[PDB]
């Protein structure tokens, strides 16, 4: 099936930086491991490089204004032929919660 | 200063492959194990 | 008020690239009629570009792996230095991984040799710690996270000289404990080792796609 085919891959935002052309295979588009393809524009750009973990996404907003709460921030595998650490798929995600206190007392 | 060093019967020498030779996985263990004795030999010295 | 349009496609570009997939692109001028005096604009895009796959795998260069473990803390021709002023070094090792299609090979020493004491089942007096910081709240996404916070049986590591000189080159090297000891320690809440606490987390969010 032909993607579309992207010559970079910024891995800072997992965006699909540069677009080389479409209507080509991903065996061909990813002959050059620094290259990146997705499915027309709806998103998850994968690189043609080896699976390795994004940077942990800054923390969501505090789930309450008052008193404890609790706040996400996720990482994405990236990558092609190969896993992350963990048996991890390009694509999947990782999560990490916290307790954040925005205002100590209601 | 015309100091000549013959090879002889109690000359020994071995071949100690360069960086980008190292990494073949045989010539790997060579690296590591040539790399222990240069380490070994100059800090602890000798027991005898 | 003179319509300009395009003129005749020049030649293409040869595969700027011998391996993988590269970008050829056809450009033409809008030199005969030209706008004149006002007009439009030729109308679309004086630059096409197209893929050529050359059909050839081409490189990436390998990446070094975590360090292993630490070997025993040993010291040349004599036995156990476990719980003794001996200080003796022990390895570590890597390995390059992921070079394919003569990549550049990995650059540093995958060997890694430090000095140590031997602390390895050396039995030792102790001191519980304190509090450790709360830590993340386990399973997310899945129901009801909680975090763990703990205090442990700390060892009471021995006053040995941190760093020991040797002569040949002047070389002073770090000295580092190694092993597993057996803290000794009175009973805090029925354990020996570690007592823990766990606190739900408050208002969790749902995890969504982002
Ligand atoms: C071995 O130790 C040196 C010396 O620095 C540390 O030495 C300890 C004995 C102790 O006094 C500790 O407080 C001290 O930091 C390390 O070299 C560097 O030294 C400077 C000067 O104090 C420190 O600020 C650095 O953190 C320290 N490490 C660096 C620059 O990486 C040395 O790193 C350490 N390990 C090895 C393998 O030599
Ligand atoms: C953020 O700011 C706080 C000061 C509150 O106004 C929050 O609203 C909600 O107020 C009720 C009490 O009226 C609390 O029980 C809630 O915890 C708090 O979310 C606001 O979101
Ligand atoms: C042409 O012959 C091939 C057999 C390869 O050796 C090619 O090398 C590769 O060329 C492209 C850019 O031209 C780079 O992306 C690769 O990193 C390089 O290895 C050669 O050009
Ligand atoms: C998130 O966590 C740490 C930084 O907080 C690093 O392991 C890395 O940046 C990861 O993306
Ligand atoms: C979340 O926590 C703080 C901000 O609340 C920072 O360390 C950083 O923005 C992180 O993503
Ligand atoms: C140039 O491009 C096309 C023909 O190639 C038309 O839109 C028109 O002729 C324009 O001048
Ligand atoms: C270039 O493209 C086509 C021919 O390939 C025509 O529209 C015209 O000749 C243009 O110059
Ligand atoms: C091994 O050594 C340290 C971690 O202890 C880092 O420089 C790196 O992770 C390396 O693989
Ligand atoms: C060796 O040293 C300690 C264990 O004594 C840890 O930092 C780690 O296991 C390393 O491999
Ligand atoms: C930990 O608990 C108390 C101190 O809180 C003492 O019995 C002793 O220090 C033990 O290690
Ligand atoms: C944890 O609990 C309290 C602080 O919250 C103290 O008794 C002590 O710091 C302990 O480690
Ligand atoms: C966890 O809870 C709070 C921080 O949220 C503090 O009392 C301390 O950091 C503890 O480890
Ligand atoms: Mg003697």
């Amino acid at each position: 099936d032909p993607v579309l085919c992207f010559t970079q891959y910024e891995e800072s935002s997992g965006k699909c930086k540069g677009l080389l052309g479409g209507g080509v295979s991903v065996e061909d588009c990813c002959l050059n491991t620094a290259f990146a393809y997705q499915k027309r524009s709806g998103g998850l750009c994968q690189p043609c490089r080896s699976p390795r973990w994004s940077l942990w996404s800054t923390w969501a907003p505090c789930s309450v204004t008052c008193s404890e709460g609790s706040q996400l921030r996720y990482r994405r595998c990236v990558g092609w032929n190969g896993q992350c650490s963990g048996k991890v798929a390009p694509g999947t995600l990782e999560w990490q919660l916290q307790a954040c206190e925005d205002q100590q007392c209601c | 200063p015309n100091l000549s060093y013959i090879i002889g019967k109690d000359t020994w020498v071995e071949h100690w492959p360069e960086e980008d030779e190292c990494q073949d996985e045989e010539n790997q263990k060579q690296c590591q194990d040539l790399g222990a004795f240069t380490e070994s030999m100059v800090v602890f010295g000798c027991p005898n | 008020g003179v319509a300009g349009g395009w003129g005749p496609w020049g030649p293409v570009s040869p595969c700027p690239v011998t391996c993988g997939l590269g970008q050829t692109m056809e450009q033409r001028t809008c030199n005969h009629p030209v706008p004149q005096h006002g007009g439009p604009f030729c109308a679309g895009d004086a630059t096409r570009t197209h893929i050529c796959n050359t059909a050839v795998p081409c490189p990436v260069d390998g990446e070094w792996d975590s360090w292993g473990e630490w070997s025993p803390c040993i010291r040349r021709n004599m036995k156990s230095i476990s719980c003794q002023e001996i200080p003796g070094q022990q390895s570590r090792g890597r390995t390059c991984r992921g070079r394919k299609f003569d990549g550049h090979r990995c650059a540093g020493q995958q060997q890694d040799i430090r000095h140590c004491y031997s602390i390895q089942h050396c039995p030792l007096k102790g001191s519980w710690s304190e509090w450790s910081t709360w830590g993340l709240c386990m399973p997310p996404c899945g129901p009801n996270p909680t975090r763990a916070r703990q205090r442990l049986c700390t060892p009471l590591l021995p006053k040995y000289p941190p760093t020991v000189s040797m002569v040949e080159g002047q070389g002073e090297k770090n000295v580092t404990f190694w092993g597993r000891p057996l803290p000794r320690c009175e009973e805090l809440q029925g354990q020996k080792l570690v007592v823990e606490e766990k606190r739900p987390c408050l208002h969790v969010p749902a995890c969504k796609d982002p």
